[PDB]
Protein backbone atom coordinates (compact mmCIF):
# COMPACT_ATOMS: atom_id res chain seq x y z
CA UNK A 1 0.00 0.00 0.00
CA UNK A 2 2.87 1.98 -0.13
CA UNK A 3 4.74 1.37 -3.46
CA UNK A 4 6.02 4.07 -5.21
CA UNK A 5 4.80 3.20 -8.78
CA UNK A 6 2.00 0.79 -9.37
CA UNK A 7 1.40 -1.20 -12.54
CA UNK A 8 -0.11 -1.32 -15.90
CA UNK A 9 -4.00 -2.71 -15.54
CA UNK A 10 -2.96 -5.60 -18.01
CA UNK A 11 0.03 -6.72 -15.93
CA UNK A 12 -0.85 -6.30 -12.65
CA UNK A 13 1.69 -6.95 -10.11
CA UNK A 14 0.74 -9.93 -7.76
CA UNK A 15 2.06 -10.38 -4.36
CA UNK A 16 1.75 -13.64 -2.27
CA UNK A 17 1.43 -13.67 1.29
CA UNK A 18 2.11 -16.47 3.83
CA UNK A 19 3.54 -17.17 7.08
CA UNK A 20 2.45 -13.86 9.34
CA UNK A 21 0.15 -12.36 11.49
CA UNK A 22 -2.28 -10.06 9.40
CA UNK A 23 -3.17 -6.79 11.11
CA UNK A 24 -6.28 -5.04 9.06
CA UNK A 25 -6.39 -2.93 11.58
CA UNK A 26 -3.70 -0.32 10.44
CA UNK A 27 -5.20 -0.44 6.82
CA UNK A 28 -7.87 2.27 7.59
CA UNK A 29 -6.11 5.21 8.47
CA UNK A 30 -5.83 7.39 5.52
CA UNK A 31 -7.23 11.20 4.17
CA UNK A 32 -11.30 9.86 3.08
CA UNK A 33 -12.36 8.93 -0.26
CA UNK A 34 -11.61 5.73 0.77
CA UNK A 35 -13.68 2.91 -0.91
CA UNK A 36 -13.55 -0.39 0.86
CA UNK A 37 -16.73 -2.59 -0.05
CA UNK A 38 -15.67 -6.25 -0.21
CA UNK A 39 -17.34 -9.73 -0.83
CA UNK A 40 -17.77 -13.05 0.44
CA UNK A 41 -16.76 -12.47 3.96
CA UNK A 42 -17.63 -10.41 6.53
CA UNK A 43 -15.46 -7.05 7.27
CA UNK A 44 -15.56 -7.64 10.95
CA UNK A 45 -14.95 -11.26 10.68
CA UNK A 46 -11.37 -10.96 8.66
CA UNK A 47 -9.35 -10.76 12.24
CA UNK A 48 -10.63 -14.14 13.16
CA UNK B 1 -41.03 -19.65 -4.84
CA UNK B 2 -39.52 -18.73 -8.07
CA UNK B 3 -43.23 -18.34 -9.40
CA UNK B 4 -44.33 -16.03 -7.02
CA UNK B 5 -41.62 -14.52 -6.00
CA UNK B 6 -40.21 -12.92 -9.05
CA UNK B 7 -39.53 -9.18 -10.13
CA UNK B 8 -37.79 -8.45 -13.61
CA UNK B 9 -35.87 -5.68 -11.13
CA UNK B 10 -35.51 -7.95 -8.22
CA UNK B 11 -37.59 -7.45 -5.10
CA UNK B 12 -36.75 -5.25 -2.59
CA UNK B 13 -39.51 -6.15 -0.28
CA UNK B 14 -37.12 -8.59 1.40
CA UNK B 15 -34.40 -8.48 3.82
CA UNK B 16 -31.77 -9.68 6.39
CA UNK B 17 -29.57 -9.12 9.20
CA UNK B 18 -25.61 -9.62 8.69
CA UNK B 19 -24.00 -7.34 11.21
CA UNK B 20 -25.31 -7.28 15.42
CA UNK B 21 -23.70 -7.13 18.61
CA UNK B 22 -24.07 -10.85 19.46
CA UNK B 23 -25.97 -13.93 18.92
CA UNK B 24 -29.37 -14.55 19.00
CA UNK B 25 -31.47 -16.97 22.09
CA UNK B 26 -33.85 -19.39 20.54
CA UNK B 27 -37.28 -17.98 19.37
CA UNK B 28 -35.74 -14.24 20.29
CA UNK B 29 -36.78 -11.18 17.48
CA UNK B 30 -34.99 -8.43 16.72
CA UNK B 31 -36.12 -5.50 14.79
CA UNK B 32 -33.76 -2.54 15.26
CA UNK B 33 -31.91 -0.70 12.84
CA UNK B 34 -29.84 1.45 14.48
CA UNK B 35 -26.47 1.75 13.32
CA UNK B 36 -23.46 -0.90 13.94
CA UNK B 37 -20.18 1.12 14.88
CA UNK B 38 -17.00 -1.19 14.62
CA UNK B 39 -13.95 0.05 15.01
CA UNK B 40 -12.98 2.69 17.31
CA UNK B 41 -15.02 6.30 16.73
CA UNK B 42 -18.22 6.94 17.70
CA UNK B 43 -19.84 7.19 13.99
CA UNK B 44 -23.40 8.21 14.79
CA UNK B 45 -23.08 9.08 11.53
CA UNK B 46 -25.73 7.65 8.82
CA UNK B 47 -22.75 6.18 6.56
CA UNK B 48 -19.10 5.68 6.80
Amino acid sequence: FNATRFASVYAWNRKRISNCVADYSVLYNLAPFFTFKCYGVSPTKLND
Amino acid sequence: SNKLDSKVSGNYNYLYRLFRKSNLKPFERDISTEIYQAGNKPCNGVAG
